[PDB]
């Protein structure tokens, strides 16, 4: 469970998309598949962030309800 | 919204605001919307040809407002530039689906069926105006009324009115697709003008008002 | 903000025959242990009056299982440090209900049993055994319903 | 901490807006909204998961470091032989939710199977395991309780669990678990009155 | 069932409440000649500016109204030989036993009890604000006639709203209540006046169907009950 | 198109049981305004039971009006509490 | 049930495409099977263009 | 063709064969009124093999 | 002390409600089977001109044998700030009492939630413009003991030249407490 | 159709709405004896001194009424055979099942699809405040007859209120705001406090469907959250 | 109160909240009220063994709360509890006092019939769910309407109904047997299927709607 940047997930995710078709290369800024999986990236790098915090979070608890040190 | 309208010999442009909004008065505001330099309808085109795209002459189109959007100046800003984008964008864009276009008309009511596409080169395909509205409706029609996995109530009931032909079941097979095609907001009315029967194959078809 | 407690319950509370069916364990519910300490710690304010000739008013001091019986009398004093410990946290200061669970209840009531049917023998005692059968079937519903309202608070 | 639904769909379609200019319209039936919808709802399940475990870890993860494990309750289960009149020549069919009964009437437990079991034309003798239909400790049972089976197949003889079981734990709050946790921390203290005093209680003979 | 060459005619008959419990059973000897049945529907309209609006609030009170003539020549009973007057007089005499009966407000007993013997249906019914004419004009002098409308309360085939059965599970009269009313009257004066003065601190300090099993309801009582067996202060508390 | 609406009440009471009270209900009033410093509700109820001999004074009413029809999925399926007070 | 006191009102009307706004200061019930269900919706401090 | 899984009444999760979807069919298809098809009739099994 | 005399003390509305309201809710018990006014009243998330106002002394007695409203209106010192009793939509099945700066101001105006309706729902109507209230000098006067002729600052007022003309020196005085 | 040049008429058919998910409908066997409808319109007429004001406001509910009977005949149904008598008995039930539990319990349908194949007409229906209305007659020994009012909600070709989809151009959720008040549910008391003196400052001394594109409703929603991350004072301002 | 489901192949969880609530997020809560992990619902029925309890596969049994006990806490706690039982809740159980069958339908109405039974050894028979509505009609019938020493109007006048075996008195009886089954809350309603008037036997069979 590690960090993974916007840039590293929609590189990864345009990599795979590529495979087996060479009808899609074309990711200007105004393309609006490049929009889409951009927005994906965005989502998944803020889960990630999220979940990272959240586990925090959830060790900070822990170590509340273990030895009762409210 | 808006209205189309075209340039008509030796009209002018006090005419067209009189016509359509009543009050002569109106045109000062009517230019900014067509973008038009002062000779604002020119009859002849070797004069439009000064410089083509500020100017309309005789055989061109022209944008009429509804009075609402008139005084607005978002819509004079927009309807500016824009000129022949208005209809795409008023009606809408989104991926083009239909690509198999032959093949989808053989399993209808049956999953799986659409597929993305691609035109142009390396991007998706997408579709605009009233095609985009003869996909959506295609698409709608053709889905069961609680298959979609948010806002359920959308679709249509036409995979459970498989019936013996008679004509009670043609009736509601069109009442059907009326209250289907109805549906969407955008679209004024639709009416059958045709059912028609081959033993065990329907056919008919329906005219729909689509607004301006 | 603890409501003052009678002269007589404060003295009370700081501080061979076997039964058949029900059987004694001598244990304490955490509950109970953190309210002694309380008690026997802190000064609790107390009242002054005594009007309510109740429960061990001229009951549970007036037999003589004071002097015959010691053992019996400390399985009386561990009921009503129950029996007092559950009724603090409800009334006031919930706080202190994490604390109970159900185990804590079922021995004290097994220890109900044995010391009434105990007192059954005596004649003249009655009296307190009558307050015991309604308490004993008290402690019963707060066993078959404490799960439930931890859980919703 | 955890985001929901329309959080994430309006942030996607903000987002699907901005960076293209060639998609305008997110009407119901859209493939645009429908491909969002179902990242978002997609991506809510893992935020719950995430929420879930992370609740767990908080439960039990921080204390089951010490070797003390928490009691969960499961059903009863155990290994179950059958034998058949004769051996059989063709391939049998037991499926799952195959049911069992004890005949003892002392006895009103039940059984019934997970999954699908095969016996194979070969075969002479085959063991499938059972589970309970009641949680606790009611599933359990001693050996040779059940004597029966629900399908009536004719080619069985009879039919009976090799070993008791007794895997039908309790369900023990947490707060037991936690005061006995904390009651093993506090008689580690050195030097203090209260842990010489618990320390002198080892012995039987020392009370007072 | 009608007269439809299948099974023979059959004709209605009305059961009463007899006065010292159980039921009289009248039944007439000739049919209904006009038998009329209303189905009243409470929904109204409203006109609204821009904008029609409908709203129902469901089926409306029915009527059933029915007209006949008693039968001239006369005809065997099940216990005598009755002819038509007689027959027309028992009816007044029912309806007018029925109808005074009534003056607490409504009859404790039976509504009257309706055999559509005819076509299959059954009502529970009251006597409507019409009541029961009778006329006798120049035409057919020797044949009576009587008018009946009713109104429907409900189908025979239920029973009572009231009297239905509840689930009732747990316990709806609680021993805890009972007896801490009980204690609180044995109570002292002085000890109920501290009991008051023990609430009104507590609400000081608020800031700045009963099952025993499987319920949270039922929690206060059980405390309720305590704080009289231990001395929780010199009374109870809530 | 014409809206179709069926009106249901719901009545809550605390101190006889409240859905037994809200079942013979007839009509209602409530008066409520700024303008005063006052605010009134009125509650018609038949004579089915005696009433008088029941409802004690000081107890505390909640009604709850019930818009439109519930399957129907309409954004009226709400239950909003119309008005609560003091008898 | 959606209106209530001190609420802010918005309406428009559809005779001749004009918009108004109000402030509410009292509302006035009115229940009844004999006919139909109203609601008052009194208002203070109203203009016009909104 | 199929062959099924359906939820036996005992609650039997029971794998069945073609032959066995067969009688499912034909039991559907004989109580419907006379002239009725089991064309896009639904059927009440669990899963396919 | 000795005397049944109470002062209350606040900087604000919300402070000085806050200890009025406190000081008699809990007593006024009632037979309840489950509490008092206090669950069923939030009478929480009121607010005033804090900045404005200064220290005050309310005096509990300032009416004679008066109501608790009675009392709880000077504390409001209307029309300044707007009390009334509704239904609790955030929380609903209980009431709330509010006590809010009055929504006249731009800010706290679009603060309100909006409601929509249109003419659909409309039944009857008899809304219009009317010359009942009219007037042209206002002034907020602060509390009555403080007089021109014994001390400081008496009355600070505000008029528009042209309204005047029309209806000339249309005076309209308001006491507040706070001040 | 009719029985005019064409093949033979189609019946008149009533459509009712199944409890358990889709639709049964209901024929008669013999047309209506009589079928009216009205179509008023709600408009007044009040003249002045000289001249004449007439104002409309839109079209009035079209109110259907009609009559009929049952045969005596039995006729081939499809499941069973079903008599006149049990014709009418089904349409009473099937009314009673749509108006007796519409007030009460729930209904699943909103409304009921009257089908004219003989006018070649339809409309979506509600049953009248007139409501059913049942009677059988002396010179009518086996018949029965009906008469039911109906209103019509509207034309059965147009969809349903609740079932109608707007443009919805661009995000219909404003995710600035929507997420500001995210934000904002973290702030500390003072930064509250702040906000609220801020506002009014900005506030006192003023006089002196969305989509970023082809728009500017959606202006200080993005705002608001620059303003409150950024940190414009201590809470932020608007 | 409750509703049965089955899972059905490949079924979407989400699919479950929506085709019963209509909208799509109330699945946190339908999950939380039947106990499950993370894997809500799986195809496969091997993985099923790893985690029975805390994990549902095809063909399987959901509980479906109504509406209103959606977000009690204390109606998910129980509802955790009674799984696949929840029946037992509602119906109730009580003791078995229907020792045989064979013995009171030839004797009927009368004094000295019924009696407490055990099934099994030494637990006294409780019998439950539909077994309890079983007996808790037929020994309410048989009783007839003024027995019993508390809380009278219990029973039927069953008893007095035994006049001449003409058409009358058959719907008489009929009448009478309709008004004691919905005197009891547990059955919604009840109707007539079938009569049959032998020289003197009555036999008719009639449908009542146990609630769940």
């Amino acid at each position: 469970m590690k960090t993974r940047k916007l840039t590293n997930i929609l590189s990864k995710l345009i990599d795979k998309t590529m495979a087996g078709t060479s009808k899609i290369t074309d990711f200007t800024p105004g393309s609006a598949s490049r929009s889409l999986l951009e927005a994906v990236s965005l989502e998944i790098e803020q889960f990630y962030i999220l979940t990272k915090e959240n586990i925090d979070w959830g060790i900070q608890e822990g170590i509340i309800e273990a030895f009762d040190f409210q | 919204r808006f209205k189309k309208h075209v340039v008509q010999h030796e009209e002018t442009m006090q005419a067209i605001a009189q016509r359509y909004y009543g009050d002569v008065s109106y045109w000062i505001d009517l230019v900014e919307h067509n973008n038009l330099k002062y000779p604002y309808l020119v009859e002849t085109d070797e004069e439009k040809m000064k410089d083509p795209e500020r100017l309309a002459s005789t055989g061109d189109t022209l944008i009429i407002p509804i009075e609402s959007d008139l005084t607005d100046v978002s819509a004079k800003e927009i309807n500016s530039r824009d000129k022949d984008v208005l209809v795409e964008l008023a009606l809408g864009r989104d991926l083009n689906i239909t690509a198999d276009e032959k093949y989808f008309n053989e399993h209808g009511t049956s999953d799986n069926i659409l597929a993305f596409s691609t035109n142009g080169n390396g991007d998706l395909d997408t579709v605009k105006g009233i095609d985009n509205m003869k996909q959506q409706l295609q698409a709608r029609l053709l889905t069961p009324r609680g298959s979609l996995m948010l806002h359920p109530n959308y679709g249509s009931d036409l995979h459970n009115l498989f019936g013996l032909n008679i004509p009670e079941q043609a009736t509601l097979i069109e009442m059907e697709v009326l209250r289907t095609l109805t549906s969407d907001n955008r679209v004024k009315s639709a009416n059958l003008i045709d059912w028609k029967i081959q033993g065990n194959v329907y056919s008919g078809q329906f005219s729909v008002e689509i607004k301006s | 903000n603890f409501i003052p407690q009678p002269q007589g319950l404060l003295r009370f509370l700081n501080t061979s025959f076997v039964s058949k069916f029900y059987t004694p364990q001598l244990q304490l519910s955490e509950l109970a242990k953190k309210v002694l300490t309380n008690i026997k710690t802190d000064d609790i304010p107390v009242l002054e009056r005594e009007f309510n000739d109740n429960t061990i008013i001229h009951k549970a001091n007036d037999t003589l299982l004071k002097v015959q019986a010691p053992r019996m009398y400390m399985i009386l004093q561990s009921i009503v440090l129950e029996a007092y410990a559950i009724v603090n946290c409800f009334v006031e200061n919930p706080s202190s209900l994490k604390y109970l669970t159900e185990e804590d209840v079922s021995i004290t009531r097994e220890n109900l049993n044995y010391v009434a049917d105990y007192l059954g023998n005596y004649d003249d005692y009655n009296s307190v055994v009558l307050d015991l059968r309604d308490l004993d079937l008290c402690f019963s519903a707060i066993e078959l319903q404490l799960p439930l309202i931890k859980k919703e608070a | 901490k955890t985001r929901k639904l329309t959080n994430i769909l309006s942030k996607l379609i903000d987002k699907t807006m901005a960076g293209t200019s060639k998609i305008t319209d997110f009407t119901p039936g859209s493939a645009s909204r429908s491909l969002l919808e179902a990242v978002s709802l997609e991506i809510e399940q893992f935020y719950i998961l995430t929420k879930e475990n992370i609740d767990w870890g908080i439960q039990e993860g921080i204390i089951e470091a010490f070797d003390f494990q928490k009691r969960q309750s499961k059903r009863a289960y155990g290994d179950v032989t059958i034998q058949f009149y004769q051996p059989l020549d063709m391939r049998m069919y037991i499926p799952a939710g195959t049911t069992f009964t004890s005949t003892r009437q002392e006895y009103p437990q039940q059984f019934e199977t997970l999954v699908d079991y095969y016996a194979e034309p070969d075969s002479t003798e085959i063991v499938v395991e059972v589970y309970c239909k009641e949680t606790g400790v009611a599933g359990n049972v001693p050996e040779g309780t059940i004597n029966t089976i629900a399908s009536g197949s004719s080619l069985i003889r009879s039919v009976n669990n090799e070993y008791s079981f007794n895997t039908g734990t309790k369900e023990e709050s947490q707060e037991d678990f936690k005061r006995r946790f904390h009651s093993f921390v506090e008689s580690r203290g050195r030097a203090t009155n209260k842990s010489v005093r618990y320390g002198a209680l080892q012995i039987p003979d020392v009370e007072g | 069932p009608q007269s439809d060459g299948i099974s023979n005619l059959h004709r209605i008959a009305l059961r009463f409440p007899k006065e010292g419990g159980g039921y009289d059973m009248y039944r007439f000897k000739v049919n209904p000649e006009n038998y009329t049945i209303d189905s009243p529907q409470r929904t109204t309209a409203i006109k609204t500016k821009s904008d029609i609006v409908i709203e129902d609030y469901g089926k409306d009170i029915e009527v059933i109204n029915f007209t006949g003539t008693t039968g001239f020549r006369p005809v065997r009973e099940a216990d005598g030989l009755k002819t038509g007057k007689q027959k027309m007089e028992e009816l007044q005499s029912r309806v007018s036993e029925y109808a005074m009966q009534g003056g607490s407000g409504n009859v404790s007993g039976s509504y009257l009890q309706f055999f559509n013997f005819t076509d299959d249906s059954y009502y529970k019914v009251h006597l409507a604000p019409q009541g029961l004419k009778i006329t006798r004009s120049k035409d057919e002098p020797l044949l009576f006639r009587y008018e009946i409308t009713l109104v429907v309360i409900g189908s025979l085939t239920e029973a009572d709203r009231s009297a239905v059965t509840t689930e009732e599970f747990g316990n709806v009269k609680p021993n805890a209540s009972q007896r801490v009313d009980e204690g609180i009257k044995e109570l002292d004066k002085n000890a109920r006046k501290t009991r008051d003065r023990n609430n009104q601190e507590i609400s000081r300090r608020e800031n700045t169907i009963y099952n025993p099993r499987q319920s949270t309801n039922g929690l206060k009582g059980n405390i309720d009950n305590m704080a009289l067996i231990i001395g929780y202060g010199d009374g109870g508390v809530s | 198109m014409r809206r179709i609406r069926r009106p249901k009440v719901r009545i809550e009471i605390v101190t006889y049981n409240g859905d037994e009270f809200g079942a013979k209900l007839l009509g209602f009033q409530t008066k409520n305004s700024m303008e005063d410093d006052s605010s009134v509700f009125q509650i018609n109820m038949a004579g089915d039971t005696y009433w008088d001999k029941l409802v004690m004074a000081n107890d505390i009413i909640r009604i709850f009006i019930t818009p439109n029809d519930d399957p129907n999925d309409k954004e009226g399926k709400q239950e909003r509490l119309i008005q609560v007070g003091m008898v | 049930p959606k209106y209530d006191l001190g609420k802010r009102l918005f309406i428009e009307d559809k005779q001749r495409g004009d918009t108004w706004e109000f402030y509410i200061e009292s509302v006035e019930h009115k229940f009844d099977y004999k006919q139909g269900y109203y609601t008052t919706v009194g208002v203070t401090r109203g203009l016009k263009d909104a | 063709a199929n062959s099924g899984t359906f939820v036996m009444d005992d609650g039997r999760k029971n794998h069945v064969p073609a032959y066995m979807v067969a009688v499912a069919l034909g039991g559907l298809a004989s109580g419907l009124e006379i002239g009725e098809s089991i064309t896009f009739k639904p059927l009440r099994v669990s899963s396919l093999d | 002390d000795g005397d049944n005399e109470v002062k209350f003390t606040g900087s604000s509305a919300h402070e000085v409600m806050t200890g009025i309201i406190r000081r008699f809710i809990p007593y006024m018990k009632y037979n309840y089977t489950e509490n008092t006014i206090d669950n069923y009243l939030d009478y929480d998330d009121l607010s005033s001109w804090d900045e404005f106002e200064k220290l005050t002394e309310v005096s509990a007695f300032t009416n004679f044998d008066g109501s608790l409203k009675q009392l709880m209106d000077m504390v409001t010192a209307r029309p300044f700030n707007e009390l009334f009793f509704k239904n609790s939509e955030k929380t609903p099945g209980k009431a709330q009492l509010v006590l809010r700066k009055t929504p006249f101001n731009p800010t706290e105006w679009r603060a309100l939630d909006m409601i929509k309706v249109p003419t659909e729902d409309f039944i009857e109507e008899d809304v219009g413009k009317s010359d009942v209230e009219t007037y042209s000098i206002f002034t907020a006067t602060p509390a009555g003991m403080l007089k021109e002729l014994n001390g400081d600052v008496f009355s600070k007022p505000q008029f528009h030249p042209e309204l005047t003309d029309r209806y000339g020196y249309t005076k309209f005085e308001v006491e507040n407490i706070y001040l």
